[PDB]
């Protein structure tokens, strides 16, 4: 069939079918199927979420105050963001305002997550789509040092001897014949474009990032007890502050703990600016001719908006939200998670049932009733899927739409929204990053003509990858600001951390509903709660990867993952490096997507 | 040769994998490069699809009886097992196949050990812990390392024990290593002096909270929870739930999600 | 401009200086380069002899009333004070001169706070803590930061408090910051559940020792000792005496050397004694 | 006067007198006075220990089991070595053998101390006698990087931008006008011989060492509770081991703690090999024409011997002891701390009294009765010493002699003794260090003629400094061997840590005496105890700096400090960099010296 989608794609499944299951180097479980034409160009793409647990179901009848801990376990990668969404939703429903320090500590935890998550995603999940560790063994260590000094002059770790020592260790691993995670990688595929020196630099940095990442999450351990899965609570934060008073050393937060947080913040800022951002820019330059993967990003993007400089005042959001549609960056449509005509979820192509499957349901009205059923065009059987039937139900992921539009969410969506809204920090990052990119390109090609078209630059798998790194850097700077504000508040006499006015359910209305939003690492997160007589009546989550990994809607619009693969040529369809590189650029969180 | 490890992932949130890489000592980098051979792990591995499946096939045969099977997450039995699909087939079939020729199993976390959040009422997927899925006839050790997630250094401590001392650690009657799971939180809790004196947090951010008083009255489940949180502690010994002001929620114990509200007293 | 600090050294073992440089957060490097101006410190300083002395002279006048005087160790009063000679003169004379124009004093450690080991019986040098040496009429704050030595992050935590919040921390009746010295070790000890159950180490390396049972019966002084060891702990939160299997010896408390054998059992345990 | 000493020095105090009080960048308090001739050459030297506390007096009547904690507080720099000497002396007196694992853990703690102490000494106390931080502001960052890569090819931290960032920080510090610990340094003295680039490298490493040092002592925190001043006990170690049994997480030593120790050991080995040893070698090369300061190391050296590969078997000492006298390295005289004709202390030139001051007292017979009394030729007054009278009593340090000989102690003494006894590890270190030294010399002077004379090379202030660094490296390797042995013991069933057979004084003889020896960081340490009816009847310490810093004896022999200064030319007697450089090379611990 050839399907002409209302969002302007032609999904043609007559070419050769290529199945990727499992999709690895994601959180959770995904299957992807594509069709390639005679020129090995993708002309159809199918996103299937291959897991479901049913947290929305499980929450029914429980106490709203407990909900955050349950939904936190939607995901241990984006650990905490669901807790944050949850407490915000309950506080929205019950009209609870939290103390400033609680707002700040939650933002510090959120920014810690952003940084951790973005760094580990890029190195430990994404990099092997761009980096060939085998080719790193051919690198000249002295030339590697020279490259390093160019990519990041301030990073201290550049000795030729250091790069030689790393190489020796990878050579020994290879020589052992136990290739572990590198086993059967697609290392002879010409889609790998780094020099051996860039491959060695990047493997070196993979190891540096694995050592670093465990440090930043100590911020979560201080404010939240543990990482993964720090604690939260409705009405405040549990980490009470006592700097100077009786028993201060035994309080959660005291002078020594504050000093620890400062140290951790600065370590993260340094890694962002000296290792992560420079790497993504430099790798992008080696891939300057590979501008595939934009998908929906330069037409339809959305975020709820986050990090208001004035608590509870969204016009001060440092990552302002809204929706851009049809590629008009000059028009920011306001997004209201309360409006039943805006966010809606369809299940036409998902493994769920609604009484009227023609309807998209706003999440206060959402329904989660499983319906694992394969289309009669499936190749295989119920328990042995050879080629999934995407004309029928083909995913555990619901189909969210915004006013009927399919949109992309994530750091790239937020960067476009922020750029378009005049956020000068972001504008500076984009322009300086483009300049740095073109500088490295010209080192690689003196004959390089500078890239000036921002939609083409940003609206690509490279751009999606860059935006994530930039966001990490911005989050470190914002987190320092938050820390300094927390210290100022304490200095001016305010050590308060919780509002308990509405702790007791007897203080609650018999009926209430609320929505909590978060700028989660992967995009727009919200939780919608309906409370009845002290219990959860409905609890519906719509998560970033739900948006991005969405199957088709009743009208046939394709979601961000499917759109991003269309039109991409593959060097070797059965070694699908390009598909992995683009899907991974969304940082798919499949446990999140399905919850 | 380095010990072969196959790390499977069922229904999960991936918190146990995340915890593992937080290990302060040994570093995850060193575990993977030098201690074990991490031969399969959906989270970190280069290969996908058919190329990934092929490794499982090869490791199974080549190291038959000689690999450790680490499991994160758990198999669902509802939806014909297709609420967790790997390679077009139920995860349960993958788990069974690899369990059949494992030397031993490590059940990472509360999902693999007990069921964790997806098994909380009404358990829509019939998510089932590994030992129950394999049943009473399973003839190799199943080492339960529970917690949501377990402490990083507990995870790497179990592995370094087996590699250094050449045996399975001693297990309690629930299958948990006595190395880390043979005391309750409350049995080594630094807030215990306050419990003993009737000094409690009564309301969040009260005087008691600001002095680090005991969290029993705000629902701490430390009196019934076996783990190393109050001894080893979390994230390179930085903190644990109670130190940071929230009671234990019981997250290493079988059934903790259905034991009552987290803020209701341990009874 | 950075707060001037003069760090004097009397009769001492140098453990407090050593502890200070163990600080995990802030790092000692950052304290010295960016937070304070460590203008005199015999342990670390470039200048010696006459050039060192000159610094004292200069700071004292340049920053009269505006430097913090940190003191490690203590002055002896026996031997005409010449059991601690600095620049050919008794240390006590140096301490008095610099105390006269200090903004505030920090008594680091048990030596400066109380006397520590040299003051234990029979105190051959008549070693005297700073506050007793200056006497009752001294009109500036003396912040006692006891312990042998104090915890590193406690030492840097006192400094960062003063620099961040622009005041002397609240002190208990003994002059110790409530920030760190307002609980006993035993009031926050993770071995307390064993104390409560009557589960003790009875002999070294017995069953109880290997289970981490309470150290009361082998001499732990945690019941009478105010410090942050069981909360902040030592060396970047790595351990503290009790965690590693030896009772507290009471090392932050006035007179601990003469309280009794370290292996004698602590007193004041019953509320009906 | 002109005094012709039996140990072949001519002490001449007719030239101009230079007084250094305080001697800074030592532990504790020292005064040094010298006389220089018309050529600015030192022709007399006077070592004065300017503090005393009286630990030997304070111990009387107390319980031997408590002693370790009292004497540990002799010194917070060499923290623990006195505790170790104490427990060993009591165990000796009472015939207590400790378990294997207690022996090993004590040795691990000792080697931790050695590494920490040596590193901090070189960078934080010594380096400013060789390094000019103000001149570091003149360095070219790129040339500094080039030097770094040659000095230590494996150290990763070599980026030009890193050195430039360090330089900017020190420039800011200087430009602030608050020069702190650099204020009034002798920075215009031509005695400073490094290039700006070497100064910048060295300042960089000072900072890296300040950051590093706090890590290694975490081994003391694990086994001993805290650092400074870890805990010890008579009969074993308190840190009970439980790897696999009930309540293991609550034991002092469990799997996680052992993994932590391993990590720490490896970090220390790396810093030794990559930073510390290469720096000392390179700085020695810059100072290749400054070979003063050998003193007694040329002739008379002593150590008790330490680190037996087989517990309680000194023939297996990895740093074997003895005494070399009159420069004959072919004759190792055995040293017995029990023999009353060997170690003796005199007080004729010290501020103490004996009933018969002609006597040297073996320490079981030692007396510590203070006698602060200035000679009638003193310039100044009792409480205002202008020029001390070295013809009379002039120090709080007693005068220890070995069979009437003045000796040098310390890492250099131990290296000479080990070399001369065929310890292959040491011989290899010395020869490879010499080879490396000559290579760096040829980098700096392409016409350099290799140094081959080992006595000349080692028997110098440079050689003293090098031996300390080499010892650090050796201690790291030994400590790893000890750790591996500990693991092996536990694996073979032995987790025991204490012997309590003689814990109770009812088990002790009514009268007992014992001696405990240690290879302390600064040289030969021993404690001598006499027990009577459960109490300390006498307790005498003779510590490394007591030996080195000794005043003259009744025959007029000079000690190691005084000897080391004789014949040294000074560029500027009143800016006595040379004096400080040589004194500091002994790593004086003045609190130790006097106790
Ligand atoms: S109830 Fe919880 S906070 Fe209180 S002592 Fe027990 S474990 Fe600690
Ligand atoms: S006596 Fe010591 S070990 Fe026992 S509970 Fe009290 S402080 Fe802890
Ligand atoms: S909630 Fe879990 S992490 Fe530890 S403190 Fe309680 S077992
Ligand atoms: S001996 Fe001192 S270090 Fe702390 S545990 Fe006791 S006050
Ligand atoms: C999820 N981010
Ligand atoms: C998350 N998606
Ligand atoms: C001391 N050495
Ligand atoms: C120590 N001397
Ligand atoms: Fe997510
Ligand atoms: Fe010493
Ligand atoms: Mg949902
Ligand atoms: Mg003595
Ligand atoms: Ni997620
Ligand atoms: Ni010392
Ligand atoms: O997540
Ligand atoms: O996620
Ligand atoms: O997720
Ligand atoms: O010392
Ligand atoms: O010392
Ligand atoms: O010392």
């Amino acid at each position: 069939s050839v399907l002409n989608t209302p969002n302007h794609y032609k999904m043609d499944n007559s070419g050769r079918r290529v199945v990727i299951d499992p999709v690895t180097r994601i959180e959770g479980h995904m299957r992807c199927e594509v069709n390639v034409d005679e020129n090995n160009v993708i002309q159809n793409a199918v996103s299937t979420g291959t897991m479901w647990r049913g947290l929305e179901v499980i929450l029914r009848g429980r106490d709203p105050r407990d909900a955050w801990a349950f939904v936190e376990r939607i995901c241990g990668v984006c650990t905490g963001c669901h807790a944050l969404a949850s407490v915000r939703a309950v506080e929205d429903a019950l009209d609870i305002k939290i103390p400033h320090n609680a707002t700040l500590i939650r933002e510090i935890m959120a920014k810690t997550l952003q940084i951790h998550d973005h760094i580990v995603h890029f190195y430990h999940l994404h990099a092997l789509d761009w980096v060939n560790p085998v080719n790193a063994l051919k690198a000249d260590p002295q030339a590697t040092s020279e490259l390093q000094k160019l990519v990041s002059p301030h990073h201290p770790m550049s000795s030729p001897g250091y790069f030689k020592d790393i190489q020796i260790r990878i050579q020994k691993f290879v020589d052992s014949g136990q290739l572990g995670i590198f086993k059967n990688g697609y290392w002879s595929n010409p889609a790998y474009k780094l020099s051996p020196e860039a491959d060695l630099m990047a493997v070196t940095h993979y190891l540096e990032a694995l050592d670093f990442q465990k440090e930043i999450v100590k911020i979560h351990a201080i404010f939240g007890g543990k990482n993964p899965h720090p604690n939260y609570m409705v009405g405040g934060v549990p980490c009470a502050i006592n700097i100077d008073g009786d028993m201060a050393a035994g309080a959660p937060i005291n002078m020594e703990r504050l000093n620890f947080v400062k140290s951790l913040i600065e370590q993260g800022r340094t890694f962002n600016t000296n290792v992560y951002v420079p790497d993504v820019i430099a790798i992008a330059a080696f891939y300057r001719d590979w501008l595939y993967g934009g998908g929906l990003s330069a037409t339809n993007v959305m975020d709820y908006g986050a990090y208001p400089k004035t608590p509870y005042d969204k016009s001060t959001d440092q990552l302002p939200g809204g929706a851009i549609i049809n590629g008009d960056w000059g028009k920011i449509h306001p997004v209201d998670p309360r409006d039943p005509e805006q966010v809606q979820e369809f299940v036409t192509h998902s493994w769920y049932k609604y009484p009227d499957e023609t309807k998209g349901l706003h999440p206060w009205d959402g329904i989660t009733e499983p319906n694992y059923e394969l289309g009669s065009k499936t190749k295989g059987s119920r328990t042995n899927i050879i080629e999934i039937d995407e004309s029928a139900k083909y995913s555990w992921i619901k189909s969210p739409r915004w006013r009927g539009h399919a949109v992309e969410v994530g750091p790239l969506a937020r960067y476009i929204l922020a750029y378009a809204q005049g956020v000068e920090y972001v504008k500076t990052q984009v322009h300086t990053s483009l300049n740095r990119f073109n500088a490295v390109c010209r080192l690689l090609d003196p004959n390089h003509k500078d890239i000036t078209d921002l939609k083409a630059f940003l609206g690509s798998t490279i751009g999606r990858t860059l935006a994530r790194a930039l966001e990490s850097e911005y989050c470190g700077d914002m987190m320092l600001d938050d820390f300094n504000q927390l210290i100022s508040n304490i200095k001016n006499g305010d050590s308060s951390t919780a509002n308990t006015d509405k702790w007791d359910p007897s203080s609650w209305p018999e009926h209430a509903k609320g929505v909590g939003t978060v700028a989660a690492p992967r995009g727009a997160l919200a939780h919608w709660i309906v409370i009845e007589k002290g219990k959860i009546k409905n609890y519906q989550c719509v998560v970033p990867t739900t948006w991005n990994g969405s199957p088709r809607d009743p009208k046939g619009n394709i979601g961000a993952f499917e759109a991003s693969l269309m039109g991409t040529p593959m060097e070797r369809p059965d070694e699908p490096v390009e598909v992995l590189r683009t899907l991974h650029s969304f940082d798919p969180c499949l446990a999140c997507s399905t919850h | 040769p380095r010990t072969p490890v196959i790390w499977l992932h069922g229904l999960e949130c991936t918190c146990c994998s995340e915890s593992f890489i937080r290990s302060a000592h040994p570093l995850a980098k060193d575990v993977v490069l030098s201690m074990i051979s991490l031969d399969y792990d959906d989270t970190l591995m280069a290969a996908s699809g058919h190329a990934a499946e092929a490794i499982l096939d090869e490791i199974k045969e080549k190291y038959k009886g000689n690999y450790i099977l680490a499991v994160e997450g758990n198999p669902p039995l509802n939806q014909d097992g297709m609420s967790c699909i790997i390679g077009g087939r139920p995860f349960s079939e993958q788990l069974k196949r690899m369990a059949d020729d494992a030397k031993a199993i490590i059940s990472w976390g509360s999902c693999a050990s007990w069921g964790c959040v997806q098994a909380a009422k009404p358990n829509p997927t019939q998510a089932t812990p590994v030992h129950k899925f394999l049943g009473g006839g399973y003839d190799k050790p199943i080492i339960k390392v529970p917690g949501c997630p377990p402490i990083a250094e507990v995870m790497t401590g179990v592995i370094t024990y087996m590699l250094t001392f050449d045996r399975i650690p001693e297990l309690d009657r629930q299958g948990r290593p006595k190395m880390f799971y043979s005391q309750r939180i409350h049995d080594k809790c630094y807030r215990r002096p306050h419990f003993d004196a009737g000094q409690f947090v009564e309301e969040w951010d009260d005087e008691g909270a600001r002095k680090g008083y005991c969290l029993y009255k705000v629902g701490c489940k430390g009196p019934t929870t076996y783990n190393a949180c109050s001894t080893v502690r979390w994230n390179g010994g930085t903190s644990f739930p109670i130190q940071s002001g929230h009671g234990c929620i019981g997250c290493s114990e079988d059934g903790f999600w259905d034991k009552g509200s987290f803020y209701s007293r341990d009874t």
